């Protein structure tokens, strides 16, 4: 799911970049450790939006480091996973222990144990496929997938879908 | 170049990934070349500020 | 911001403390020591201390000090407009 | 050689804060831990690679 | 604020609509305005992207069918963002490939359409992004729809969204 | 309290009151080896970007 | 058939395996002798007791004497209790051997080294089903 | 070399609360539970698994590595083990503290 | 195995160094070995060919001089023990007490 939200972070600047231009170089320095990252607590950060209006504080000297520590707040479009969330998504990568969908900034994984009955493995067909009586599941192929499970660490973010109930699997 | 057995000299080359080089078992390569932001760990010269100290 | 105290009604000292200006010369020589931009004119000068020196002197320290108050407040004074007089 | 508390003292009554500081963690024993925001306790199992 | 220690919090469930603490309903921009919960579907999350890519171009130079629309978007990514924005790519590419309202008038449509149901934004924002044929569909790919619309009102409504599809 | 005499019953009566430590003196800050609200640190250094872009 | 849980120090740099390696332990640091990378700092050099674990294996006790200030009820009766655990009375026979071994030894105007070893033949060879109907005797004799 | 690079965020401590333990908290603490008074198993080579050295508590040797987190001696901060006791008992620190409670309530109803 | 970084040159076949050689700072002046148990690994470095491991005895890191007395005899226990005696002079300085 695609949100919009209202983010803060601590960005540090070396004492490098103490110049007057400094609040550029915060810029750079928020869409360089913020966009594309992974957080744990508000998901994919994938866009900060009004990027010519970031809110820059006064920055704080550390005793030692002699770096300047700014909180900085911005507002930005990330995605979040959630259990019990169905998505779209295309298959990147297939094996013995299922298929990997790809969904935006995510891979989503599906377990044999999460696949309907008729699906099988068949390792023999260039690439690996899934194969059934009604449809065949490769690479590049598109799923309807239903997150089961989601585990969030502070800057990675898995999660397990499943194609079993109705309406799922491939579109 | 001088070393850690003559002063003015240095013992330590610390790079700015944190690695520390000791300069003893370090001239096998020859001469370090030092880039900004490294810190050596040099011999205290003259005129560096001490705490001097007196017990009790 | 209720713990920050607007600028005309400050009621510290105008006047640097000896605290104050041991730490700012010795937080703008750390951050020479660093590469840090310089703004005052180097006439020969290597030790990042003396360097720090002479911006105080010249007011080119772009530093603001904090002052806390007993109570969680707090006053922002710039180094340029806080007198070194000690 | 000791840094004892009379020492601490004299400094406390230098003002030197950030000396102080150093004597006490960077010339002596620096640990870092991982704490918890819910519970105060050294008990976080970090996997740091 | 007062002692905190382990309580006992809902787990989060898209299907019971309990999406957690940081994103609640209700929400606090950095202004301390109460705002609700932003979710944006797939075709609203790719328009609201681009066109933040394209102003920030702009702050740098001053100081359509699928594959052209596909390798605009790819030059404008690589051009108008940093570095390891190897997420980012996948994103928009995932975005233009599972779309279905392609510009602002089609999607402008769609939010006129499904705020007359008092949905919450999730399920809303699920019903703009997954492609229902009937009101069964709806409601079991969105658990959460289950007695809070009646297939009478779902029926219509999946046949409208279904009415403003670009090709 | 606990630094200068009784420590272990000071310590046990703290944590059966559940006594709340702000660390507001020199020995808390001492013991968690943190710069102490004295002297060069009654105060806080910030970054002024104001004569930052009017010192150039 | 355990989980490996082993380091092994080698320069990321030399890449040479197995390394050169020196303890310099007057600096306290692990450096690589071919290029002076050091690989670990802060390495370490009464609050505990010592004991032989080849004579006593594993186990750990702890006596119930007097202090400073004691009544000789609780002393009496903790004794009392102690001596009372089914566990620690097993190792207590060989430990009553080995006591009745150092008063034979030193009655005897042995060297430490002779009663360590017979205290060592004694604790091999005991607990085994070959010397069941011998005398302790016959056994602390042999042993010596 | 000094300690290793952490994605936390780096912290000033600004309160301690004191407490006490509650014997729920000490069994989610704890990594392992220790029922062997051993140290070494009979082949003196290994640790017991179980045991009071138990591998799991972290480790002190500069050779081996902790089977909780599998970092160095000077990285573990070390894990904490619990041992369930048959019988409650008292804490020989609040034993007086304890008596001036049971003379404020009745031992019969708490009240 | 863990063998100390001064030098062993001055030792004989018996780990002593005879009487009348001069000595300096980390130099071993009894040598010792005492064997290991398998199934131990540090730092790797540890390989089939190390079966002993080092035990000696080196000259105090300050000090120098030279060996003046080495007598080898027994305990009362029958265990084989020296005594190595070292020499050296003091000169008057800047730090002595008189
Ligand atoms: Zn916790
Ligand atoms: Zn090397
Ligand atoms: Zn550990």
């Amino acid at each position: 799911m695609f949100f919009i939200k209202d983010l803060s972070l601590n960005i540090t600047l070396h004492p490098s970049f103490f110049g007057p231009r400094m609040k550029q170089y915060l810029k750079t320095k928020l869409l360089e450790e913020v966009e594309g990252s992974c957080t744990g607590k508000f998901g994919y950060i994938l866009c900060v939006l009004d990027y010519d209006n970031i809110d820059i504080q006064r920055g704080r000297i550390l005793p030692t480091d002699g770096s300047a520590e700014f909180n900085v707040k911005y507002r930005a479009v990330v995605f979040k996973p959630f259990k019990g969330e169905v998505v779209d998504g295309t298959v990147v990568s297939c094996s013995q222990h299922g298929f990997e969908v790809q969904v935006g900034p995510m891979k989503v994984f599906v377990t044999k144990h999460l696949m309907p009955q008729d699906l099988t493995f068949n390792a023999g067909s260039n690439p690996p496929s899934y194969q059934s009586s009604e449809d065949v599941i490769t690479i590049k192929s598109r799923i309807r997938v239903k997150i089961e499970g989601c585990i969030s660490q502070v800057s990675s973010i898995h999660a397990i879908g499943s194609i079993k109930e109705d309406y799922l699997g491939a579109i | 170049r001088n070393g850690p057995n003559e002063h003015p000299g240095a013992k330590y080359v610390i790079r700015d990934s944190g690695d520390r080089i000791d300069l003893r078992y370090s001239k096998r390569a020859g001469d370090i070349q030092l880039q900004y932001g490294w810190k050596v760990e040099r011999h205290i010269m003259d005129n560096d500020p001490v705490l001097f100290n007196r017990q009790p | 911001k209720e713990k920050a105290i607007p600028k005309d009604q400050r009621a510290t000292t105008p006047y640097m403390t000896k605290y104050e200006r041991a730490r700012i010369l010795g937080t703008r020589a750390l951050q020479i020591s660093m590469n840090a931009p310089v703004f005052v004119d180097l006439e020969g000068e290597t030790d990042p201390l003396r360097i720090a020196m002479k911006e105080l002197a010249e007011k080119k320290i772009p530093l603001v000090i904090r002052r806390y108050l007993p109570d969680g407040s707090f006053e922002d004074w710039s180094v340029e407009e806080l007198i070194v007089d000690l | 050689l000791r840094f004892g508390e009379m020492e601490r003292d004299c400094m406390i009554a230098h003002g030197a804060a950030s000396f102080l500081k150093e004597r006490l963690m960077e010339a002596s024993d620096a640990f870092r831990v991982h704490i918890c925001g819910i519970c105060g306790l050294m008990t976080v199992i970090a996997k740091l690679n | 604020r007062r002692r905190r220690l382990k309580k006992v919090e809902e787990e989060e469930n898209a299907a019971t609509l309990q999406l957690g603490q940081e994103f609640q309903l209700k929400q606090i921009n950095h202004q301390g305005e109460e705002e609700e919960l932003i979710a944006l579907n797939l075709s609203e999350a790719r328009l609201v992207i681009k066109e933040a890519l394209v102003e920030r171009r702009r702050a740098f130079k001053r100081s359509e069918t699928r594959e052209k629309e596909l390798e605009s978007i790819d030059v404008l990514l690589e051009q108008t963002t940093g570095g390891n924005n190897k997420d980012l790519k996948n994103t928009m590419q995932y975005l233009t490939n599972f779309s279905r309202f392609r510009d602002q008038e089609t999607v402008g449509a769609v939010i006129q359409l499904l705020k007359s149901t008092g949905l919450h934004p999730f399920e809303v924002a699920q019903l703009g992004s997954l492609a229902c044929d009937t009101a069964d569909e709806a409601k079991t790919l969105i658990p959460s729809l289950n007695n809070k619309i009646s297939d009478d009102e779902l029926e219509r409504i999946l046949k409208e969204l279904s009415n403003l599809e670009t090709l | 309290r606990c630094s200068f005499e009784e420590t272990v019953e000071i310590l046990f009566e703290a944590g059966a009151s559940a006594e709340l430590d702000d660390c507001r003196g020199v020995s808390e800050n001492v013991i968690l080896g943190q710069m102490a609200p004295i002297g060069t640190g009654a105060f806080d250094v910030m970054i002024d970007e104001e004569s930052l872009v009017k010192y150039m | 058939r355990g989980p490996n849980l082993n380091i092994v120090l080698t320069c990321p740099e030399c890449k040479v395996y197995p390394p050169k390696i020196v303890e310099r332990f007057s600096e306290g640091d692990v450096v690589c002798a071919l290029c002076g990378l050091v690989l670990s700092d802060k390495l370490v050099d009464r609050v505990g007791e010592a004991s032989n674990p080849l004579l006593d294996g594993n186990n750990l006790s702890t006596r119930i004497g007097k202090g400073e200030t004691t009544d000789m009820r609780f002393t009496k009766e903790l004794n009392k209790a102690q001596g009372k655990n089914v566990m620690d009375k097993k190792d207590n026979e060989v430990q009553a051997a080995f006591a009745k071994i150092t008063m034979l030894c030193d009655a005897a105007e042995l060297p430490k080294i002779v009663k360590d070893c017979a205290k060592e033949a004694y604790k091999l060879c005991h607990d085994e089903k070959t010397l069941k109907g011998k005398s302790m005797e016959s056994i602390m004799a042999a042993s010596i | 070399v000094g300690q290793q690079y952490s994605s936390a965020p780096l912290r000033t401590v600004k309160e301690v609360q004191f407490g006490l333990f509650s014997p729920e908290e000490v069994r989610a603490i704890s990594v392992a539970k220790i029922r062997f008074p051993e140290t070494m198993d009979e082949t003196q080579t290994r640790a017991k698994i179980g045991g009071l050295n138990d591998p799991r508590l972290g480790s002190i040797d500069r050779n081996l590595k902790c089977q909780t987190c599998q970092e160095g001696m000077n990285e573990c901060p070390g894990h904490f083990g619990h041992i369930d006791l048959a019988k409650p008992v008292f804490h020989v620190g609040f034993i007086a503290k304890i008596k001036k409670v049971c003379e404020c309530v009745c031992m019969h109803c708490g009240k | 195995l863990r063998m100390k970084h001064g030098t062993y040159d001055k030792l004989d076949d018996d780990g002593l160094i005879a009487p009348g050689v001069r000595v300096s700072g980390e130099d071993v002046i009894i040598g010792k070995t005492t064997p290991i148990s398998p199934d131990e690994e540090e730092l790797g470095q540890r390989t089939a060919y190390h079966s002993k491991r080092d035990a000696s005895t080196p000259l105090r890191s300050t000090e120098n001089g030279i060996v003046d007395q080495v007598l080898v005899t027994t305990n009362q226990d029958g265990l084989k023990f020296v005594k190595v005696r070292v020499r050296t002079t003091k000169i008057p300085q800047i730090g002595d007490k008189f």
